[PDB]
RNA sequence: GCUAAACCUAGCCCCAAACCCACUCCACCUUACUACCAGACAACCUUAGCCAAACCAUUUACCCAAAUAAAGUAUAGGCGAUA
RNA sequence: GCUACCUAAGAACAGCUAAAAGAGCAAGAUUUAUAGGUAGAGGCGACAAACCUA
RNA sequence: CUCCGCAUAAGCCUGCGUCAGAUUAAAAUGAACUGACAAUUAACAGCCCAAUAUCUACAAUCAACCAACAAGUCAUUAUUACCCUCACUGUCAACCCAACACAGGCAUGCUCAUAAGGAAAGGUUAAAAAAAGUAAAAGGAACUCGGCACCUGUUUACCAAAAACAUCACCUCUAGCAUCACCAGUAUUAGAGGCAGUUCAGCUGU
């Protein structure tokens, strides 16, 4: 008689069941004794939101421009972009050197940064 | 979720333990021991069989006081609530034993048979010959798993050799070393058997459910 | 005298019985869910 | 304030509303992470406009008022989030070499299908782990019947769309004979 | 956020900061009777009351006193011509009540 | 001897170990780079695992050795719920003091006079009875663990009316949740007292010594008695990691620093829980010898010798209709040898409020045979409690 | 079905939607003093409040940590009992009423009625009229019971411009909920006790409703609002209960008013409250014409102390303190 | 005159040839589709009965790498069936 | 999830004779909610060879 | 009329709210069917807790007196560790399991006759037969298979009888022992068996 295909929910089952299911929300917290919940201020997300005055973009681009070839960004691209430069002039100088890779922006490994890219440890 | 055992606390007590009842299953859930099922709820109080057990520091024979005697749910004889130094047990009561009464617990062999009292335990060889035992040990230090029933005493026939023969209730000899602990006197309750169930009812109450053969 | 009335709905039960987590937990109901899988069920359990 | 939420009193009831075009990916691709962090906030409060006015054209039963402003709205955020994640992709590579944010494992399940099994983060290491280690990351030799019997399902499927392709070819031939080639 | 990992917290760890939150909420007007200072929205199931509290007053700049959530079930019973069920999709409904008096 | 905890309910013991391991020179493969279980690659064995950092809701405390305070000589505590075997008698031996039936002449003189009594005095304490049994609640039978503290509370409230005839009353006050410790040495072994629980009546001077010199010397001939073959310390709390310190419970400063009489309520619906008469005098005397001793130890520093002004503490305890009445006068603090001065303690026990309560009128065949209210009402027990209440102020 | 209604609410503007339930009539200040045409030592009672913020805050050595969570039933909770409870003792010489009431300790006030009506909008019952039924479970902390009854404030028919909130939206928004349960009305002790007259009560706000949790929820502007809403709640329930423990009711509306006071406090902010019970007469049908209000007068809350440096109190305010002693030397008017 | 009737596609079948499958994000072995705590449960072991012998009791079949032929031959078998 | 038995932890029972508590008239070898266990070469059965979702 | 009703639990899952409909019930207002729109807001409830050692003989019954037996839901301390806060989820209905003439089933609290909840008659006629109810001269079971008035426990039947099984007592049988049943038991124990009212008077459409 039970409806199987049906999606499973927290208002289904008995107050056990309904209590225990949530709908995804992320929890910003811990309960302790007497069932009370104490909140981490660290836990809830802290909305980064800029200042917008004099803020010349706005939702929609006028139809009058120049429509441009699409090239997606890719690693090569931003190393020619980014680190050629630098090292092209030190090469030159003879300044460059392998070990110095830091110099130019290199990072060994990424233990001890607040944004690490992989495991990726922040939020979008 | 499958049959879990209640006997699991490892450390002694005198608080009675909530019990679980079995219904006659075993651990696989399948009926093994017919007949028994139901009854009043009961918890189990830790009886102490090894009458000789001296505190962790202390050695040598002790005295032990008898604080309460009371009636038992999981056994036919009365117990006893023994204080001795600061720690307390539960012991099997003998048909004379009272609330006051000082007991000794002696693991000594004197040169000749030491006076029998009631409610003493001491090593089979130093009992006289002939004098009603209880709560006797197959081997020195097992602990007494003979003569525990209420009412129920064995007699000590002779000792040869380092060894003592006793009778059991069922009128069998045994024989074991003489360096076995046994308590003097009759198990409480030398009436249990006088009484008359008289109710079918009651035999529910004790847990003992209808066991039809056919 | 009631009759056709067998089934006392309780999700504790039908979950324990017949759920996911059951049938994965012995090999014959891991071959329970692979038939199922493999005729295509919607459901292949509760 | 509260009147973010509704569009200019002024277009209130009008039949229409002339909007521009939606941002592209090259147009964005020029912009800076900081510009690109304010526009996204910029249209996060158009599209949460146009969303309240969607749902009021429901509830009063009226067409909404040019409703490819959201359309257009949606294609800008999606574009904005490709470039950024473009950026960071990139980023990552270089600094890393790892294709994704994730780490993962292709991994065995319990039904002996192969799959990409995505980390989550845990406080504790895996074995003293309670709830992963119940998990099984491997098959028994029961499975492999049933990987046989969808493999030759799959295989069936297969054989009748290619076959029933063939056969769509020769209907088209009987019908345009000059299509022979 | 939704639909994306948490950075997981350590007792002692940074601030959890999302910078281009893809949460979006809809005004709607209450089907019945609300007072004056009451603002109801429809927003996504992972937003939490905290979430909308922030939400409101960072991007916003919206007072925000108090906030209070429940999930509104969507029907299951239309059937399409399979005999199907058709979901009308759950959707959590948000009450917020303006603070100073607005 | 027979051991506790079948072998099924113990934890399984570990797997044997592959024999890989046992083979000198071989690196056992093992699914440990798998990061899970696999039955075909033989088991890893992980090096014990540090989280690294603190985190109290996960927190484990070090090996009890190894805790700073822990000590090689045990130390045995009363505390609120130890219930002593031998009771009274246990107290008087582990207190180093002399029991005296009734109460001191002095104490209930106060009362032997009618210009002491309240006012309509059995109106007022039956209504106290009533309230506290039958009135406080919606539920028709209020149980101990409320009519016991509100009792004893209204009854509190019933003495304290009397600040407009005596005006010392004025300098005392009623404090909850305080706690005191003292420790002492009784025939080599340690023992500690620390105190919790029911109510603490202070006052800003000390109460007056009960018991002339005279009195506190005859004391010598007195002799402890003695339990054989019951230790002192049985069903006291054996600890090995404590603090030797001694503590009245208030900082320095305290207005009221006199504890003048110690409320001890028995407050447990069921029987079990409750102490017995006995256990609760013993509570009484060992509470109110820890009050004395933090007292005497403060104002005379931690030296053991006989005190030339002598500590007086007061101490009631009731499970709501039974009461008991304590007076107990520090007069040494040299405690260690059973010989020489003891401290003396006036006990009235077994002092009944009223015999019993009816909260339904009783009927049998339809005729009230019972009223609702107190029953066997004994307005003398009041007058022991107004006494002791008195006393100090009068 | 009933709603629960609390005293203690965090709902924002509770106290205007409590008037309307109580018929409730707010007047900042207090009443009129009493028109009439053994010295108060204050300086004993000013150290006998600070001996009691003292011994909880400083000189009584606790066991064990208290959490910033637990102060309020740790350190509070403890000063507001001995506060009451000495002060009572202290001015017992001074109003000879004190010497005979009754003090209780978290005892229950419950206090049920019916305001208003309402049509069943769906199910089975759907149309059908249905009393808008409220019941009030109160838990003061302290509160003073009499056997004889407080003077009023004002008279029976006293009228005022200021007209009684209302609401255009159901009850459940403020929001409330209903629930069906034991319809209790509960002065703090049964009938048979004869103080059954209500004198002055002691509410400790909880630590939920703390003021530095109000600052930043963005409701500076409810602080006063909580004392306000817990005064007209529970003074509400607690003089209905007396006018009912006395046979009135809706149809038997009270021949006399039924005042009482309260304290309300968070441990360090006071507030006083007097409240006079008019009418019970709070049905559609016996409010129909029914021209009396409740009215209830209240004060802006004020800091007991400012701040407790180790054994010293800075900044004690003898006005708070004071007016603590004019509601506990309030007596019933003895017969000529 | 109603009810109806009529239809040609959707796809499917058998071969041949080629060795197939599958990580947007998020969720999913706990009550699957549930962000976030000291694991420990671990897989391996003759297929059976029975088509037939007109019953049934030993006895017959379902795989191991080249179509054909040797050959239904050698051989096995209540020397029966049959293999 | 029916039913039989059992386990865990719950719950219910007016009056009347009323000593005795008892299917007396109208508190028990009673009834009952919840979760769990025992499975077909079997289980369970105050044994009808009954019952174990017909 | 009330047989209930309101609420909770369990179950169920939008399933008589608004608007519209050409759909639907006997019914071209109603609508539980279809389309669109709206809705149930936490205080109630669910969702809990740092470690190690240690503590926990005294039922309940108005718990007092007098009592018991089947022997019982209710408790800590020591030291270490810990400064933070109100998230998440259930909340609607004329509703579930059934049966398809409610045939029936369904836990708890409160109300104890309702302040809540409901409608036995589509209209007519007033034949038979049939069902139920009521009244009935004289008689009062006549004529009819048969009217009405060695303990205990379940069973079919029911006023019931009977037998069967169970079981107190009784009897024989096997067993000298412990860490999963028996049993945390020990021959006064455990298990397996056997146990051999009529007549009359009175009343009734029988
Ligand atoms: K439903
Ligand atoms: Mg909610
Ligand atoms: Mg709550
Ligand atoms: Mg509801
Ligand atoms: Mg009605
Ligand atoms: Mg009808
Ligand atoms: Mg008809
Ligand atoms: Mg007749
Ligand atoms: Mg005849
Ligand atoms: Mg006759």
């Amino acid at each position: 008689g039970a409806d199987r295909m049906s999606k499973w929910t927290s208002k289904r089952g008995p107050r056990s069941f309904r209590g225990r299911k949530g709908r995804g929300a992320k929890g910003i917290g811990f309960l302790t004794s007497g069932w009370r919940f104490v909140q981490i201020k660290e836990m809830v997300p802290e909305f980064v939101v800029p200042d917008l005055t004099g803020f010349k973009l706005k939702p929609y681009v006028s139809y009058l421009a120049p429509e441009s070839e699409e090239t997606p960004l890719t690693a090569a691209q931003l190393f020619s972009e980014a680190v050629a430069p630098a090292i092209e002039k030190d090469f030159k100088d003879g300044t460059f050197d392998p070990d110095n890779l830091e110099k130019y922006g290199f990072e060994p490994t990424q233990e001890g940064k607040l944004f690490q890219l992989y495991p990726r440890n922040f939020l979008r | 979720a499958n049959f879990v055992s209640w006997k699991s606390r490892t450390k002694y007590t005198i608080t009675p333990v909530k019990m679980r009842k079995s219904g006659g299953r075993d651990h696989t859930g399948r009926i093994r021991v017919h007949g028994i099922g139901g009854g009043h709820k009961q918890r189990y109080r830790m009886i102490d069989f090894l009458r000789f057990r001296p505190e962790e520091t202390k050695s040598g024979p002790f005295e032990e006081k008898v604080i309460q005697v009371r009636y038992d749910p999981c056994r036919s004889a009365d117990i006893a609530l023994v204080a001795g130094g600061s720690r307390k047990r539960w012991i099997i009561a003998t048909e004379n034993m009272q609330a006051g009464d000082t007991i000794l617990n002696s693991n000594h062999i004197g040169r000749m048979a030491v006076a029998a009292r009631e409610g003493d335990a001491h090593p089979l060889g130093a009992l006289p010959v002939g004098t009603l035992i209880n709560n006797v040990e197959s081997e020195p230090g097992r602990g007494a798993q003979y003569i525990r029933a209420a009412g129920t005493c064995g007699v000590l026939l002779r000792k040869v050799n380092g060894t003592a023969i006793i009778q059991l209730p069922s009128k069998r000899q045994m024989q074991v070393l003489e360096t076995c602990v046994a308590t003097v006197g009759r198990v409480s309750n030398v009436d249990h058997n006088k009484r008359v169930i008289g109710k079918a009812g009651r035999n529910r109450w004790l847990g003992k459910r209808p066991n039809s053969g056919r | 005298k009631a009759r056709g009335n067998e089934y006392q709905p309780s999700n504790i039960k039908r979950k324990n019985k017949h759920g996911w987590v059951r049938r994965l937990s012995t090999p014959a109901g891991v071959q329970v869910i692979l038939r199922r899988m493999l005729k295509g069920r919607k459901s292949l359990s509760h | 304030g509260l009147e973010e939420f509704f569009d200019d009193p002024k277009n209130w009831g009008q039949e229409k509303v002339k909007s521009g075009a939606a941002w592209t990916c090259q147009q964005l691709r020029n912009k800076s992470n900081e510009d690109l962090h304010k526009l996204w906030y910029v249209l996060l409060k158009e599209r949460n406009m146009l969303l309240t006015l969607e749902q009021e054209a429901k509830r009063q039963r009226l067409p909404m008022p040019s409703p490819e402003r959201l359309d257009k709205v949606v294609d800008s955020m999606d574009a904005l989030d490709k470039v950024v994640q473009e950026r960071e992709d990139a980023l990552r590579l270089l600094q890393t070499g790892q294709e994704r944010a994730r780490p993962g494992a292709w991994r065995r399940d319990i039904f002996g299908r192969i799959i990409w099994h995505k980390f989550k983060q845990w406080v504790i290491p895996w074995h003293l782990n309670k709830r992963y280690n119940r998990k099984r990351f491997f098959a028994l030799p029961y499975v492999d019947h049933f990987l046989r019997l969808e493999r030759e399902k799959r295989a069936r499927i297969k054989a009748r769309k290619e076959n029933l392709e063939r056969k769509k070819a020769k209907i088209l031939l009987k019908k345009f004979p000059h299509l022979a080639e | 956020a939704r639909n994306v990992v948490y950075p997981l917290y350590r007792l002692g760890g940074p601030q959890l900061r999302v910078f281009r939150t893809n949460f979006f909420i809809q005004l709607v007007r209450p089907g019945v009777a609300q007072p004056e200072d009451t603002v109801q929205f429809r927003i996504p199931m992972e937003m939490t009351r905290v979430d909308l509290r922030n939400y409101l007053e960072g991007i916003y700049n919206v007072p925000v006193a108090a906030v209070r959530t429940r999930v509104q079930h969507g029907s299951n019973k239309r059937r399409d011509h399979r005999n199907v069920r058709i979901k009308k999709p759950d959707y959590k409904v948000a009450y917020v009540q303006l603070a100073h008096g607005q | 001897a027979y051991e506790w905890g079948v072998r099924s309910t113990r934890k399984s013991e570990p797997p044997p170990l592959d024999r890989v391991y046992e083979i000198p020179g071989l690196e056992p493969i093992t699914f440990a780079g798998k990061m899970h279980f696999v039955p075909w690659l033989a088991r890893p064995i992980f090096p014990p695992w540090d989280r690294g950092y603190k985190d109290p809701r996960f927190y484990r405390s070090p090996p009890l050795h190894e805790h700073p305070l822990y000590k090689d000589q045990a130390c045995y505590i009363f505390h609120h719920r130890c219930r002593l075997l031998e009771g009274v008698k246990q107290a008087l031996w582990l207190t180093k003091t002399k029991l005296i039936e009734g109460l001191p002449e002095k104490v209930l003189s106060l009362v032997d006079d009618p210009r002491n009594h309240i006012e309509n005095q059995d109106e007022c304490v039956l209504n106290v009875i009533s309230h506290a049994r039958l009135w406080q609640t919606t539920e028709e039978i209020p149980k101990r663990e409320t009519y016991c503290p509100v009792i004893v509370d209204n009854l509190i409230q019933l003495c304290k009316s009397q600040i407009l005839k005596h005006p010392s009353l004025a300098r005392r006050i009623c404090v909850q949740n305080s706690t005191f410790s003292a420790t002492w040495n009784r025939e080599s072994l340690l023992l500690q007292v620390r105190g919790s629980g029911g109510a603490r009546l202070s006052t800003k001077d000390p109460l007056p010594t009960i018991a002339s010199r005279e009195e506190i010397e005859a004391t010598k001939n007195h002799v402890l008695e003695t339990f054989y073959p019951i230790s002192p310390i049985i069903d006291l709390h054996e600890c090995n990691i404590y603090d030797v310190k001694n503590d009245t419970g208030f900082q320095e400063g305290y207005p009221y620093p006199y504890p003048h009489t110690l409320y001890l309520l028995d407050k447990a619906n069921l029987r079990p829980h409750r102490l017995q008469p006995d256990q609760l005098r013993a509570k009484m005397i060992l509470f109110a010898f820890g009050s004395a001793l933090a007292q005497a130890r403060l104002l005379y520093g931690n030296d053991a010798k006989v005190l030339e002004q002598p500590v007086v503490v007061q101490s009631v305890g009731t499970d709501g209709r039974v009461f008991h009445f304590l007076v107990f006068q520090l007069n040494t603090t040299d405690l260690d040898c059973n010989e020489g001065v003891k401290n003396l303690a006036w006990v009235d026990s077994d002092q009944l409020l009223y015999q019993h309560f009816w909260c339904l009128p009783v009927i049998k065949k339809r005729v009230v045979v019972e009223p609702v209210g107190p029953v066997g009402f004994k307005p003398e027990t009041f007058r022991k409690f107004l006494a002791l209440y008195l006393h100090g102020a009068a | 079905m009933k709603y629960m209604v609390y005293p203690q609410t965090f709902a924002l503007n509770a106290d205007r939607w409590y008037q309307y339930f109580t018929k409730t009539v707010f007047l900042s200040g207090l009443p009129p003093p009493p028109a009439e045409p053994p010295a108060l030592d204050l300086a004993a009672l000013r150290a006998v409040a600070c001996d009691c913020l003292l011994q909880e805050h400083f000189y009584l050595r606790r066991r064990r940590r208290v959490h910033r969570y637990e102060e309020s039933e740790v350190i509070s909770l403890p000063f507001l009992d001995q506060l009451v409870s000495t002060l009572v003792g202290l001015l017992s010489p001074h109003n000879p009423a004190l010497a005979a009431a009754a003090l209780d300790y978290r005892c229950p006030v419950h206090f049920y009625w019916v305001r208003g009506e309402e049509i069943i909008p769906r199910g089975h019952r759907r149309g059908r009229i249905d009393d808008l039924r409220y019941q009030i479970d109160d838990k003061p902390n302290n509160q003073i019971r009499i056997s004889k009854q407080l003077a009023e404030f004002v008279p029976l028919d006293y009228s005022v411009p200021i007209e009684i909130p209302t609401i255009k939206c159901k009850p459940d928004k403020l929001p409330l909920f209903k629930r069906q349960y034991e319809n209790h009305i509960f002065v703090g002790s049964k009938t048979a006790d004869p103080c059954c007259y209500g004198h002055t009560q002691f509410h400790l706000l909880p630590d939920k409703l703390r003021r530095e949790r109000l600052l930043r929820q963005n409701c500076a502007d409810q602080i006063e609002v909580v004392f306000r809403a817990n005064a007209i709640a529970s003074l509400f329930a607690w003089t209905g209960a007396q006018a009912m423990y006395q046979g009135f009711w809706s149809e038997a509306d009270v021949t006399r008013p039924f005042v009482s006071q309260a304290v309300i406090t968070d441990g360090k902010y006071f507030s006083f409250f007097c409240y006079q019970l008019n009418t019970l007469a709070l049905t559609t049908q016996a409010d129909q014409n029914n021209p009396r209000k409740n009215i209830c007068w209240g004060t802006q809350s004020k800091p007991l102390y400012e701040t407790i440096e180790d054994n010293d109190v800075k900044g004690f305010n003898d006005d708070v303190l004071l007016q603590i002693v004019h509601f506990l030397l309030n007596r019933p008017k003895e017969e000529k």
